[PDB]
């Protein structure tokens, strides 16, 4: 029945990715004195399906100057990573329990950029290359601290396994102990997904659509899920990382309800941030992080290695 | 039948017509997808004389204005006749796609045309279509042609990149007309 | 007089410096924005649902034209060509003729709704209140030809919206 | 009769605010750091 | 009968299109500014399904709103050619419906239709943000009434 | 067993999505539709010419930074050693050196953009 589990972790997510679009439209609208989609079915609950069919029956544009083989690999690579990087998440009991969960988290998160990379190159245009290279610049500043914050926070968890995160957070939230890191992790998770103040790669007002300029119909529709499935999964990563809920050993219902609510609350804040602030500049973004973020990471990581030894509070390895 | 019902009905007899959405140049251009380019007996025994679309369009317009088009039967044909193999050589040279001709017996191509007819959408190649590619344009000099109307035929060599610029990859997209030499023409 | 706008030098007292340091370190004006939008999230949306309810207008609104007619039924237009002479877009095209009764009406009154810009000068022009834009802002058509109105369509609009034009003009005939 | 226009009421009109009314709220800078450290100490403990 | 299943698939496809058509970010002149008021919270175009996506590669209906002139007419038709199929063009305002106020000038094409196959014509100078709000919904009815597969099953 | 089954299932589902996306919608290509997008007008003509970006120096340093993030990753297992005195000194060396490399990288311009 393991295959049934695989679809049960894919299809329910896919509808969750679908309804994030409708929720974002309504959340953004109601934060705008607007109403949001409410004509497609009741309360606009049919809107994602309305856009769903249109895109997959939309004319999938093939640009002549594009390199076709690389053109099609990028949407496949973007979506494939998005789903497969859900599998180590410890929703009560993780689907794929591995001793190095967070390392696998970073690996496919780092693999994700090659979607916007190859697509940006294959589109063969000015706005295509501008978006792809600033996508390098946005993400080049990005893995260096993402690993450090992950290392510093987990250093008192005990290991890289995602399941044991719950045992560490059994008594109090992780955010109580590393709130300076949590704010900094949250900005980066807001940043790794190219969202809200850091959306240079898309840049509607300044790059029309960036990498997505020559991407229509399903090839576009695929790009939307990869972006939005990464939003939910990264927030779920933050929810377990910093706000690990209680887990009854006999009723996984309790953790599942609490964990999902935490992901919903965090994902709304992603839309909350997306509505409020303006958009940075890709030079300021890099300057913000390698001049202000990265120096704080090293000292905070310095603090979070010295702290367990000085307090005789090192965590068990097994 | 139409001539019987309408005696003074000008009948226009165009040869194969090439243009942007022609399904004639695009037909051979699209043939690259299915491996090589299959021509029966290498297509070396089939001479075609295509005509550009606009000339026949101006032919119809001039025929309407002309007070002598009543009853006549015009045959709209191009300037030069090309053997089919050289024509496909010209097309793939203009598109710069590799040419991989290979012989194919007539009965087997008919079978291939049958398989393609199964599609419930716009067919790509029917058994009837396979026959047409084999049908060489019969010369009808007694039939009043195109120059009598006044329209001068445009050789396919001039306005060939229009149809085939789209089929070129990004590599040879900006290549001009003079890059590919004019194909040999078996003339009357 | 004039007011300087932004040169406010911040104080360098330890309380002020720590306040700015707390602001930069612990993002506050960013949180001030978030609290702002959240407060502006639980308001009442300003939207109105379409045609079930429609936006508010005024009696002097300018829209689709109509050629009214007297209470007797006779058309108001005596074809004085004033509206054509004042039309900024030259959309008015009329020709008159001595009608069979002897009255002075127009054979043709094509108004090109694709040229004129709804100045309203025409309703100000004719001294018999003949041409007047109706309140109907909605007459969008699927083909370009439908917008080119002739005299017959104008009279039909006059016969359809006559209740509104009589009431609206009744309200605003004193302001002008 | 009596000339009637859209003249303002006899008492003119109510005072209209135009100056900036940006409120100031929040704890003192020292307090923000103090409570922030307090949670850290509790979290470590 | 195959007609029934074709009609059911017919209704499914167009309903997706009419409830998810995305007007491009294509504004020209005075006629464009009030169209923002349609997107403003007063009328809230987005509530009816539309989103104002740029990049004609990812748009359905083109709101030609403003004076169409000579120097830009090549740019528009290049833009229209880039839009995938299906694509609709609503000529919005009197300037794009034949030339508007400047019908007789020297650098304006008298009518957006002379460059593009122009769909439903919404008049006004400018049309009220609501006036073409019906214009968008009236196009949604045009999308509703198409046949497409019905013709294909009977072709 | 499970891991590549999970991997295979995901690429398969993606392939079908693009397959029905790229085949079903009744294409109609007319050359200018496939022409590159250049904000309404024609492209000047390039997009493969060398896009000289100005963060080249910050680019390679990121590679050097990652090379040492791999070094400091075994810390969770390194803390479970019998010689924390040595482990703490060597650990703090890496962060001190990483800050030092950045500090030189910062002070001698470096991080700043090239104009
Ligand atoms: C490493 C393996 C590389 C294999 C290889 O030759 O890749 C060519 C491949 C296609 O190059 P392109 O720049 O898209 O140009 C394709 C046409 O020449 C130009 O575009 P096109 O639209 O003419 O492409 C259609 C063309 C070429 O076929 C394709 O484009 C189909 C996809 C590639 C098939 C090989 O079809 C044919 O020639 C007939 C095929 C029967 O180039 C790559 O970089 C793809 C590598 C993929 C490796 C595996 C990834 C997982
Ligand atoms: C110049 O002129 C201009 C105008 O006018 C001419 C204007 O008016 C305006 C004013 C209008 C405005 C709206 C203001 C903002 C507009 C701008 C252009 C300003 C710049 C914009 C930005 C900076 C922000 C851009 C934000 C965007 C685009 C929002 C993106 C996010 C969303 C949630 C919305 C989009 C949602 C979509 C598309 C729906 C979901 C997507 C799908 C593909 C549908 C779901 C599909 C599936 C599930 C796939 C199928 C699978 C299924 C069903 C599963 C089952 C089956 C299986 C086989 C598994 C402006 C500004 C203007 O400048
Ligand atoms: C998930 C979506 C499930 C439902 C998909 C339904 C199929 C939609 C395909 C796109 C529209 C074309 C179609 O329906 O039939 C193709 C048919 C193909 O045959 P056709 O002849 O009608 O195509 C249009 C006309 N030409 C060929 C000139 C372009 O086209 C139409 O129905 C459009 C009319
Ligand atoms: S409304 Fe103004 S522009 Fe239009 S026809 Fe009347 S006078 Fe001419
Ligand atoms: S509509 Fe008015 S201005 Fe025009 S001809 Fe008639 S009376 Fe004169
Ligand atoms: S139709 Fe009127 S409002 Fe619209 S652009 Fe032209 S002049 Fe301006």
């Amino acid at each position: 029945m393991f295959m049934i589990n695989i679809l049960s972790l894919i299809i329910p997510i896919l509808l969750a990715v679908a309804f994030l679009t409708l929720v974002e439209r309504k959340v953004l609208g109601y934060m705008q004195l607007r109403k949001g989609p409410n004509v497609v079915g009741p309360y606009g609950l049919l809107q994602p399906i309305a856009d769903a069919l249109k895109l997959v029956t939309k004319e999938p544009l093939r640009p002549g100057t594009s390199s076709i083989s690389m053109f099609i690999i990028a949407p496949i690579l973007g979506l494939s990573l998005a789903l497969t990087m859900w599998v180590p998440l410890p929703m009560p009991y993780p689907l794929i329990n591995m001793n190095l969960g967070v390392l696998f988290m970073l690996a496919m998160s780092s693999l994700a950029v090659y979607s916007i990379l190859w697509s940006g190159w294959a589109s063969n245009s000015k706005y295509a290359l501008i978006g792809a290279l600033r996508a390098v610049a946005q993400t080049i500043s990005y893995e260096v601290t993402l690993a450090i914050i992950l290392l510093s926070v987990l250093l008192m968890n005990g290991s890289y396994t995602l399941s044991t995160l719950i045992t560490t957070q059994e008594h109090i939230w992780m955010i109580f102990t590393s709130w300076p890191l949590a704010m900094m992790w949250f900005i980066s998770t807001l940043a790794e997904t190219n969202r809200a103040p850091f959306d240079l790669t898309e840049g509607e007002s300044e790059l029309v659509s960036g990498f997505n300029v020559e991407y229509a119909a399903g090839p576009f529709a695929m790009f939307f899920m990869a972006e939005y499935a990464n939003i939910i999964m990264m927030n779920a990563f933050t929810a377990i990382l910093f706000l690990g809920a209680s887990h009854d050993p006999h009723t996984p219902e309790l953790y599942t309800i609490n964990f999902v609510l935490k992901t919903l609350a965090l994902t709304i804040t992603f839309l909350w941030i997306r509505a409020s602030y303006p958009r940075f500049r890709y030079d300021q973004l890099m300057h913000l992080l390698w001049k202000s973020f990265l120096p704080l990471t090293l000292a905070l990581c310095m603090w979070h290695i010295s702290l367990p030894i000085m307090t005789a509070s090192i965590p068990p390895q097994s | 039948e139409v001539r019987a019902a309408f005696p003074e009905a000008t009948i226009i007899k165009p040869s194969d017509i090439f243009g942007r959405e022609d399904r004639f140049l695009n037909y051979f251009a699209s043939m690259r997808w299915f491996g090589g380019v299959p021509l029966i007996s290498l297509g070396k025994e089939t001479v075609k004389q295509p005509v550009y679309i606009v000339d026949v369009s101006k032919g119809i317009i001039n025929a309407i204005k002309d007070p002598d088009a009543k009853g006549k039967t015009f045959a709209f044909v191009g300037p030069n006749r090309y053997l089919l193999f050289d024509l496909v050589q010209y097309i793939f040279a203009v598109a710069y796609r590799p040419f991989l001709p290979y012989p194919l017996p007539h009965f087997a191509y008919r079978w291939v045309g049958r398989l393609f007819e199964v599609s419930p959408f716009e067919p790509w190649t029917t058994r009837d279509k396979v026959e047409r590619v084999h049908m060489s344009d019969m010369t009808l000099p007694h039939l009043p042609g195109l120059e009598d109307l006044g329209i001068q035929a445009t050789p396919l060599e001039l306005k060939a990149i229009e149809v085939l610029r789209r089929h070129r990859t990004y590599r040879w997209l900006t290549s001009e007309m003079e890059d590919v030499k004019p194909a040999k023409t078996v003339n009357i | 007089t004039y007011k300087f706008v932004n040169m406010r030098e911040p104080s360098m007292d330890m309380k002020s410096v720590t306040d700015r340091a707390a602001q930069t370190l612990l993002w506050t004006e960013l949180v001030r924005g978030l609290g702002m939008t959240l407060s502006y999230l639980f308001r009442e949306p300003a939207t109105i649902n379409y045609p079930f309810e429609k936006g508010p207008l005024s009696p002097r609104f300018r829209g689709e034209h109509a050629l009214r007619r007297y209470p007797s039924g006779e058309e108001r237009c005596i074809a004085c060509k004033l509206c054509e002479a004042v039309c900024p877009a030259q959309a008015i095209t009329i020709e008159a003729e001595p009608r069979a009764d002897g009255s002075r009406r127009t054979t043709r009154y094509d108004i090109d709704m694709t040229k004129c810009i709804y100045c309203g000068f025409c309703q100000e022009a004719c001294p018999v209140d003949a041409i007047v834009e109706g309140p109907n802002f909605e007459f969008s058509t699927e083909t370009h030809e439908e917008l080119l109105y002739n005299k017959e369509k104008l009279l039909n609009n006059g016969d359809k919206w006559e209740a509104e034009i009589a009431a609206n003009i009744q309200a605003d005939y004193l302001y002008r | 009769s009596k000339v009637k226009q859209d003249m303002p009421p006899p008492g003119g009109y109510g005072p209209i605010d135009y100056k900036r009314n940006l409120p100031r709220r929040g704890l003192s800078g020292y307090s923000m750091f103090a409570v922030g450290i307090g949670t850290l100490l509790f979290g470590y403990w | 009968r195959g007609e029934y299943v074709v009609a059911k698939l017919d209704d499914l496809v167009n309903w997706a299109r009419r409830s998810s058509l995305w007007p491009m970010t294509f504004g020209l002149a005075c006629c464009a500014v009030e169209m923002m008021h349609m997107a403003a919270p007063r009328y809230d175009m987005d509530r009816f399904g539309v989103v104002f996506r740029a990049s004609p590669r990812q748009s359905d209906v083109m709101i030609v709103a403003g004076t169409l002139t000579n120097k830009m007419a090549p740019a528009l038709r290049k833009v229209y050619d880039q839009m995938p199929e299906p694509r609709y063009v609503v000529s919005m305002g009197s300037c794009a419906n034949g030339g508007g106020y400047y019908h007789y000038s020297y650098s304006v094409v008298r009518g957006c239709d002379r460059i593009v196959p122009v769909d439903i014509y919404v008049p006004g100078c400018p049309p009220t943000a609501e006036a073409l709000l019906y214009g968008i919904l009236q196009l949604q009815r045009k999308i509703k009434r198409e046949k497409r597969l019905r013709i294909w099953y009977r072709r | 067993m499970n891991i590549m089954l999970t991997l295979l299932t995901n690429v398969t589902l993606a392939s079908l999505l693009v397959l029905i996306a790229f085949w079903l919608p009744q294409l109609n290509a007319y050359s200018e539709k496939t022409s590159p997008y250049e904000c309404g007008f024609d492209p000047m003509g390039s997009a493969r010419l060398p896009f000289s970006m100005k963060f080249f120096l910050v680019a390679i340093t990121f590679l050097l930074f990652d090379l040492e993030i791999a070094l400091l990753l075994p810390l969770p297992w390194a803390s479970q050693t019998n010689n924390l005195k040595t482990m703490l000194t060597m650990a703090l060396f890496l962060l001190i050196l990483l800050a030092a490399s950045l500090a030189y990288e910062w002070t001698q311009k470096g991080l700043e953009w090239a104009e």
